């Protein structure tokens, strides 16, 4: 809306390659923390079920040395967490730690060397974990496939760096670990969606118009309005979102049981005439207060950087691509949505 | 105009400003005998103020009777859009207060219902929260008074019995917040504004059932112990203690998941408001009398050393560093803390400034006073 505070966060927000990779760079004066979030495209493995994951706990794992207790001595609490197309590796500190907590995560990710104790160690502990085919398909997999996925998936080019507070920008001198390549390049996106994410008992729809931008906006748009006329109908109608950084399009959930009032509730869309032109206004209206308040709390920053892939687009951009969302967006994957309900 | 303009500079900029006020009461929350209204009347207040101020370039409102060191509080609050940044300039602290008096009793009368609902069920879920209700039970009985402890956000039994004639005591809260004494705060442009100095005196009840076991009957088990500490320090209560109890029972192998892992779910926390450390764990029956001894024989022959004292530092440090990244914890910061806590920047250099002396004074200090079972 007012021009100068998009402005202003757009001077903050920049992002440059760095070694082999690409740092996000959001910085914010006088904060009293630093979030370094490092992000690695695993989509591929997701029709070797669970091998992300796996790998996940191994890259904790170097010579012995658990990087999870070595960040932990310098006081800083390292989190890791496996989507269907991205391993996260984020972590909060001072900005005076992160250069060096930053390039000593490097090290144990670009790691591609996992003896057999180790694998089978942490293959027990994924099955308790099971406990407490997923837990088959790991159990198919051994060091060398593991240590090929590494070299292919736990590289720089296949890897995104987050870095929200602070002032200060992070350079190659200081990460030289953002180049330890290997003889891969960073591979396809594939993904297996149709296994992993929906089982046969679920649809997904998708909500595809052009824009990678404007695809959130409207699967926003479409699941707040199906949402508020369940309520006022009282259905019972569950509406989940598959919405991934490496996916063009945006994606809906709904239960194969609740497919039939999904598809009324869609139908029931384009009823009012003024519903969804007043009802664009309020989203955009909310979007940019939720941004601005969203935009003081270091991880909020960060999942719209992973979801609007911010820093690749400016604000500027995510506002402008906001501001054309039009009635005839929303009836245009109104009719592609019923055309993919009806067959 | 305000007495005073203390402003303490450093602190982070944030996008949205914020402008609050807190109107104090000197009775402890048990001498209040309409708390129970004053609690539902507020957020019926809360609910109808805020479709009307939650306007551009106001982004939240804020209005709540909060208990702090067991004094009530009418807690005001603002985020808004700065004016740099605003197509609308803010409302005034005057057309805030016009606008809560310009609130109608019959749309207070349409959130009766929803607004009691709302609390009651926040009581019911504060009473049954499984690893959360052995301290309740605890200070009931360490304090003859269950306004510490089960009543402490409304009796259940006074809350359900509420008719909708409490409209007419809507005036004298509306005026209670409005022409009430308070403090100002003001967030902007990377500084906090306070109107005054009045470090508003906590109190904290004296134990009178000293040495408590609670024995409880039924079948799927709970244990929660509790220990005090004797001459409190503000250092002690805000710093020392919360680091003790980090040091102990959550900072990765704290000193009970290690004695407890010999045994083969731990859970402590120092409540501020109650000077009570808990420690709460999930066993079986026939490991129940075998921890407890293990529990309490740790806590008799504690030790601390520099190195893991350091790290507790560090620890506690980022963890209030975190508290401040969010505007609302930077607010109730400056609310809470006395004197020269009140700046971030001197409560995190009090926090480096510690030693492992302090903790030998705690340790000396602290004194068991219960136990429940489940």
């Amino acid at each position: 809306l007012n021009k100068s505070f998009v402005k202003k966060l757009d001077e903050s927000l920049n992002r440059k390659q760095v070694g082999s990779t690409n740092v996000t760079r959001y910085k914010i004066e006088d904060s009293y923390l630093v979030l370094a979030a490092v992000r690695v495209g695993i989509g591929g493995l997701t029709y070797h079920n669970g091998a992300a994951a796996f790998l996940e706990a191994l890259k904790f794992w170097r010579y012995g040395e658990n990087i999870y207790n070595l960040f932990f001595q310098r006081g800083a609490i390292l989190n890791a967490y496996t989507t269907l197309e991205f391993t996260d590796y984020v972590f909060l500190s001072k900005e005076e730690s992160i250069n060096e907590n930053l390039n000593l995560l490097l090290t144990f990710l670009y790691h591609h060397q996992y003896d057999e104790k180790t694998i089978s160690l942490e293959r027990n502990i994924i099955i308790n974990e099971i406990n407490g085919g997923s837990a088959e398909s790991i159990s198919r997999m051994g060091r060398k496939e593991f240590e090929l996925i590494s070299q292919k998936y736990y590289t720089p080019e296949n890897t995104s760096i987050y870095v929200i507070g602070g002032n200060q920008d992070i350079d190659l001198f200081h990460i030289p670990t953002a180049v330890m390549t290997t003889q891969y390049g960073k591979p396809t996106h594939k993904v297996n969606v149709n296994e992993v994410e929906m089982n046969k008992d679920m649809i997904l729809l998708p909500v595809e118009h052009g824009d990678y931008l404007k695809n959130r906006m409207i699967c926003h748009l479409i699941a707040d309005m199906i949402k508020h006329l369940a309520q006022q109908l009282e259905y019972d109608v569950s509406v989940g979102l598959f919405i991934s950084t490496n996916q063009h399009s945006c994606y809906l959930k709904v239960k194969k049981s609740d497919q039939k009032r999904f598809s009324s509730l869609i139908q029931q869309l384009s009823m009012d005439e003024h519903f969804i032109e007043t009802y664009i206004k309020d989203y955009q209206w909310r979007f940019m207060n939720e941004l601005v308040i969203n935009f003081n709390q270091l991880h909020n920053i960060y999942d719209y950087m992973t979801e609007y892939r911010l820093g690749e687009y400016t604000v500027a951009e995510l506002f402008g691509s906001l501001d054309s969302v039009d009635k005839l967006d929303i009836l245009a994957v109104r009719n592609e949505l019923i055309n993919q309900l009806t067959v | 105009q305000d007495p005073m303009d203390i402003k303490i500079n450093g602190i982070k900029k944030y996008t949205i400003h914020v402008l609050a006020k807190v109107s104090a009461s000197g009775m402890e929350f048990t001498q209040e005998k309409d708390f129970e209204h004053q609690l539902l009347l507020t957020d019926m207040l809360e609910t109808v103020i805020r479709k009307s101020v939650e306007v551009n370039p106001v982004l939240h409102f804020h209005l709540r009777k909060s208990i702090i060191m067991n004094h009530s509080y009418f807690i005001l609050g603002l985020n808004y859009i700065p004016p740099a940044f605003a197509t609308k300039n803010v409302k005034s602290i005057h057309e805030i207060y016009q606008a809560i008096q310009d609130v109608n009793d019959l749309q207070l009368l349409d959130e009766f219902e929803k607004s009691k609902e709302k609390l009651i069920n926040k009581i019911q879920q504060y009473k049954h929260s499984d690893s959360h209700s052995g301290s309740i039970r605890l200070k009931d009985r360490l304090f003859a008074d269950k306004k510490y402890g089960s009543d402490r956000l409304g009796n259940f039994e006074k809350m359900n019995k509420i008719t909708d004639n409490i409209i007419y005591a809507a005036p004298d809260m509306v005026n209670k917040i409005c022409e009430g004494d308070g403090l100002f705060y003001h967030i902007n442009d990377g500084a906090i504004h306070i109107s005054n100095i009045k470090d508003f005196n906590y109190y904290i009840p004296a134990v009178i059932n000293e040495g408590v076991e609670d024995i409880r009957t039924d079948f799927s088990s709970i244990l929660t112990c509790a220990y005090t500490f004797e001459h409190v320090t503000d250092l002690e209560r805000e710093i020392l203690i919360p680091m003790f109890d980090g040091y102990i029972g959550k900072y990765g192998h704290s000193v009970l998941f290690k004695t407890l892992r010999l045994v083969d779910h731990i859970s402590s926390h120092y409540d501020q408001e109650s000077n009570l450390l808990f420690i709460t764990v999930l066993c079986s029956k026939n490991q129940l009398s075998t921890i407890l001894t293990k529990i309490q024989h740790t806590i008799e022959s504690i030790e601390f050393d520099s190195v893991s004292f350091s790290l507790s530092k560090v620890m506690f440090e980022n963890e209030s560093r975190f508290r401040f990244e969010d505007i609302n914890g930077l607010l109730s910061h400056v609310i809470k803390q006395h004197g020269e806590y009140k700046n971030p920047e001197s409560f995190l250099k009090a926090i480096q400034n510690t030693d492992i002396a302090d903790f030998y004074r705690l340790k000396a200090n602290m004194r068991w006073v219960g136990t429940s079972i489940v």
